[PDB]
């Protein structure tokens, strides 16, 4: 139950949420036994874990007449939220809003199911240091190490290709097109030049959209490896 | 003045069909009167503009959308992908209808109907209205059929005339 929800949340990718001229990175895992949510704004991280009793009570409090079993409510919430998180710019009526409490965050989602209102609220409290660490820091370090290894392998391949080109040149047979000549690859010069020019744009985290759009597969793989 | 009759199956007794008639002056927005009868006893109630507005505000939806949903439910306007459950507690004389949807029940409306002491009068009035409506519809259909026959004869005549004219 709780362990299953935690594992599901850990094994999910971050999704971009746009709401009231604000951006968030959200990880949501729903199941018949309850849901787990982790929302970050690059400054603070809030975590919520709700079970059947809590979800039913909150649904009754918000929806004064939505008389449905907690499992059905959770299934409907999942069916309404997952399409948005999986792919942005979806044709849905899931409007979102944030209220920043002194310590908590109220994430209000209002949507329409079969042309009828559907309200829900996440009362996300600040995530514990262990959860935030395990979810962001360690996987990010693993991703950085994996990307460094990929860069090293690519550099080795480039060196092999340079050796092949040099061997071809030593034979005295020149190219037919002179515009395809590429200068020999050097790790130090390339790294220095990249850091000089392209680093400011490359490292522009922004509101988190590039992080979700670029390397979510690597994040998922790193997290899965860490779990095992 | 407009009226609309419909047949429903109360979940309390899923063995007989109850006839509910909704009568409104000019439009459903201004209000309506609901009369539900099982053939022996009748229960009548009224809903005004204020009640509809309060219900729409409570459920947090546009007045037009709520009125459209109410028309779709009560006036037998339900489409293919929709289902509604109507239940009437006679002991409390409390009627209410909800929209069943994928193991999720949403309360759509609720009224308090007071039993009338003369169900015979209302039953006879409903039967008379139905008889008048069917008679008027039959007369209109007969007139339209006669007009169609006349137009078909005229069309055949003119078509033959054009054939002869073009031939000559």
């Amino acid at each position: 139950v709780m362990e299953e929800l935690e594992q599901g949340l850990l094994m999910q990718p971050w999704a971009w949420l746009q709401l009231a001229e604000n951006s968030l990175l959200a990880k949501v895992f729903i199941t018949k036994q309850g849901y787990a949510l982790l929302v970050s704004d690059l400054q603070q991280v809030w975590h919520e874990q709700v079970d059947t009793s809590v979800v039913s009570q909150r649904a009754k409090e918000l929806n004064k007449r939505l008389t449905a079993p907690p499992a059905a409510f959770l299934c409907h919430l999942d069916n309404l939220l997952r399409p948005l998180l999986k792919d942005a710019a979806h044709p849905s009526e899931a409007t979102f809003s944030c209220d920043c409490v002194a310590d908590a965050l109220i994430l209000r989602v209002r949507s329409e199911l079969s042309g009828l209102p559907f309200y829900w609220n996440f009362h996300c409290m600040l995530a514990s240091p262990s959860l935030v660490s395990q979810h962001l820091i360690r996987p990010l370090m693993g991703m950085s190490l994996a990307l460094q290894c990929q860069v090293r392998e690519l550099a080795t391949l480039l060196h092999m290709k340079d050796l092949e080109i040099q061997d071809y040149q030593e034979s005295g047979a020149t190219l037919i097109r002179d515009r395809l000549k590429t200068e020999p690859f050097e790790e130090n010069s390339f790294l220095e030049q990249f850091m000089i020019e392209k680093l400011p744009e490359a490292c522009s985290i922004g509101d988190g959209k590039p992080f979700v759009m670029n390397l979510q597969d690597l994040y998922m793989a790193v997290t899965t490896q860490e779990v095992q | 003045m407009e009226r609309k009759i419909s047949r429903i199956h109360l979940v309390s007794e899923p063995s007989i069909t109850h006839f509910l008639q909704v009568s409104w002056e000019k439009t459903l927005e201004s209000g309506f009167v609901i009369t539900l009868t099982d053939g022996h006893s009748a229960w009548t109630g009224t809903v005004s503009e204020s009640e509809i507005s309060q219900e729409a505000d409570d459920m947090a939806m546009e007045k037009g959308k709520y009125v459209g949903e109410l028309r779709k439910a009560l006036l037998s306007g339900a489409g293919p992908a929709d289902v509604y459950t109507f239940n009437f507690s006679k002991e409390s004389c409390y009627f209410f209808f909800e929209k069943n949807l994928k193991d999720v029940s949403f309360r759509l409306g609720s009224f308090n109907l007071e039993k009338v002491e003369n169900p015979a009068e209302v039953i006879r009035e409903l039967i008379c209205y139905c008889l008048d409506t069917i008679a008027e519809n039959q007369a209109k259909n007969e007139h339209l059929q006669k007009e169609n026959e006349r137009l078909l004869r005229d069309w055949n005549d003119v078509q033959g005339r054009f054939e002869k004219c073009v031939s000559a």
